[PDB]
């Protein structure tokens, strides 16, 4: 609701109190004293405050939804990055001017259809961010059209590797693939390091799938990122690519338990009393 | 008789400390308080002078 463009439009246009137009039932429960908490809080008002609320209740005042319907649209354009936040007042007066030149019963109905349409489109984008798959599956499958589907040797290792390659981009919503000129790439996160080169890695691994000092370090970076998404039976045991994928799974598991060992040794080296400079260097040389 | 005079304004004691680590200076403290590790010295002249 904090990211809802019509809840945010109600927090910027609608009053923060109980008027007798937007909240007719909640103020008639208070005029007629049938409220659970403090029923007699309306009898204790002056006639200027008490009779002016009765008149707005038995014959309520009409209002314009047009500034509220447009502000729900502007606050969804500013949320789906269609406009800048600095342009939020520029396009608000630009849209209010257009629905004033062309105001009709059709347009006010069409703004009522479009404020339900932008509630969906804000939520559809925020679902697509947390899923994180649609921008990557169409560009990884576009990569794999370029790569051949039949290697000469080790096709069993190759078709499970590229199936685990689809498992990184699916089971990590921040990861993405794209193109920049000839080659394609893979970032493990938005605005993060460890960017592998897919067109350079698969022109390096091609010719190494059945071999059983020769690897480019981005191919080894690819074999490090693909390692937690690869089973022991996904690739072979004797194959040099399969021998490394088991070796990189042990390196991740050792770096996962040297992380917990680091948090234990440095915790009991401060309380026991050591140099804080040398507690942090002798621990790494014990763990690396 | 020749009018020489000395007068002391102030005397301060200075002491330079090796900035030893607090686990190293506590190990060395605990070793040097054992009665087998007593620091024994010797006068260089080592004589009764008459």
């Amino acid at each position: 609701d904090a990211t809802d463009p019509a809840v945010r439009a109600a927090l910027q246009s609608q009053p923060s109190g109980l008027n007798s137009t937007d909240d007719w039932r909640q103020v008639m429960d208070r005029i007629m004293s049938l409220t659970a908490r403090n029923p007699d809080a309306f009898r204790q008002q002056p006639q200027a405050n008490r009779l002016s609320a009765i008149l707005e209740a038995v014959v309520p005042a009409r209002a314009n939804p047009t500034h509220e319907k447009v502000l729900a649209i502007v606050n969804a354009l500013a949320e789906n990055r269609a406009i800048r936040p600095d342009e939020a007042g520029l396009v608000y007066d630009a849209l209010l001017q257009r629905v004033a030149r062309y105001n009709s019963g059709n347009v006010q109905t069409n703004l009522d259809r479009l404020v339900g349409d932008v509630r969906e489109a804000v939520a559809q984008r925020e679902r697509a961010q947390q899923q994180g798959n649609l921008g990557s599956m169409v560009a990884l499958n576009a990569f794999l059209s370029t790569q051949p589907a039949n290697v000469p040797r080790g096709q069993e290792d190759y078709t499970n590797f590229v199936s685990a390659l689809r498992l990184m981009v699916t089971e990590t919503p921040q990861s993405e693939v794209y193109q920049s000129g000839p080659d394609y790439f893979f970032q493990t996160s938005r605005q993060g390091l460890q960017t592998v080169n897919l067109s350079q890695a698969f022109k390096n691994l091609q010719g190494l799938w059945g071999v059983r000092s020769l690897l480019t370090p981005n191919s080894r970076l690819l074999l490090l990122l693909i390692a937690p998404f690869t089973d022991s039976g996904s690739v072979s045991r004797d194959t040099y690519l399969g021998h490394l994928l088991t070796l990189y799974r042990e390196a991740i598991g050792q770096a996962h338990v040297d992380e917990h060992t680091f948090q234990e040794i440095t915790s009991v080296s401060r309380a026991l009393g050591q140099e804080d400079t040398g507690s942090l260097e002798a621990t790494l040389n014990y763990l690396l | 008789v020749d009018g020489a005079s000395i007068k002391f304004d102030s005397i301060c004691l200075y002491a330079t400390f090796f900035p030893m680590a607090h686990n190293t200076a506590s190990t060395l403290e605990a070793m040097l308080r054992n009665d087998t590790n007593d620091q024994s010295f010797n006068d260089y002249l080592s004589a009764a002078n008459m």
